[PDB]
């Protein structure tokens, strides 16, 4: 039932982190200049 | 705290030793036993603190972002390296194009029983612009080689 | 059936405090960025 | 597009009172008619201007704390800005809020941001809480006071905007 809603919730964290990483990431080679 | 931080994968047949790979590097663990989880683990390269969070076992978010990837098989087990080529397209297919890229032959200490010769893994590696390594996780060699290698080339990389 | 779900909720928990960790550094790491360029 | 700086806001208060509904409404311009899908809390992005900068406002709704409760320092962590909301119209929301500034102290940083939110101004015919008690009691307790509508999208946009704007005003003079 409700359980179908946790594993895309899980998917969409995952992309979260994703997108969060990227940007420190990046952000961090922009702050060594 | 860190100057750079890299995002590291790691892709292979399951039962190689990644989960293995990745414990050993980040807390030094070997055991012997999901959803998707990573650890991070910090080394000095160049003066610099590069902290990198490898990433273990949606698949177009597990690829994003990635500046490294390890492909990994059993050296003892012929079945995991003819799957190469088929990571290595999901590779291709769902990540960057600038992404440094090791073949890791683990489980180096069973190299009584090996079933990929090392020249020939090479030689798949060199031809597709492979890194190339063979690791132990059980006896801890060439783990710590294999991944300051791998942080090092991204680094010089991003170093532009 | 009932343990799925326990485990599911302790991996979406734990993504919640990756998240948590990730963007305070990522504010840190604006504001510094700011003061400079 | 990127952005100039990212700010954390978590939204906090009883159940009902409109927490979700003010998120989406700020970061999709969507409404919820029927109570929402309690599942692992989540959190939505919107970016505004203040001062030229770009600020990006990653909202948090805090609803699942105390059922997730392991993990309910996440919630406030690296939180910079809150919003203290209650229903107009129903008091005991109102009551609470001196529980769930308690809650703040604790688990948050000394000096966040606080806005204290009247959520469904809409309701107003059925007003439980008048907004001179109200903007008082956040005059008494240093926090800053709106009145809001979820639904009819009144003073939404201006009290995240607000919150904001006062957030990034703290660090730019630093
Ligand atoms: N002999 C040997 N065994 C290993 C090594 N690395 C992993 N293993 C074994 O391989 C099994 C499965 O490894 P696992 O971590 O699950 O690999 P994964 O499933 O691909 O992530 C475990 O029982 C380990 O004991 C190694 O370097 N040498
Ligand atoms: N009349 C009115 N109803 C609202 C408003 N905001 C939310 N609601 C309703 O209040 C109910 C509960 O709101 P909800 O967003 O779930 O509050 P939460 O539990 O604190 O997140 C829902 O049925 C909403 O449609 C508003 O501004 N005016």
């Amino acid at each position: 039932y409700h359980l179908k809603e946790l594993r895309e919730q899980l998917a969409k964290q995952t992309v979260a982190i994703a997108e969060l990483t990227e940007e420190l990431q990046s952000k961090c080679i922009q702050l060594n200049k | 705290s860190y100057d750079y931080l890299f995002k590291v994968v790691l892709i292979g047949d399951s039962g190689v030793g990644k989960s293995n790979l990745l414990s050993r590097f980040t807390r030094n663990e070997f055991n012997l036993e999901i959803g998707v989880e990573f650890a991070t683990r910090s080394i000095q390269v160049d003066g610099k603190t590069i902290k990198a969070q490898i990433w273990d076992t949606i698949t177009s978010a597990y690829y994003r972002g990635a500046v490294g990837a390890l492909l990994v098989y059993d050296i003892a087990k012929h079945l995991t390296y003819e799957n190469v080529e088929r990571w290595l397209k999901e590779l291709r297919d769902h990540a960057d194009s600038n992404i440094v890229i090791m073949l890791v032959g683990n489980k180096s200490d069973l190299r009584h029983l090996r079933a990929v010769p090392t020249d020939e893994a090479r030689a798949f590696a060199e031809k597709n612009n492979l890194s190339f390594i063979e690791t132990s996780a059980l006896d801890s060699t060439n783990v710590e080689e294999a991944f300051k290698n791998i942080l090092t080339e991204i680094y010089r990389i991003v170093s532009q």
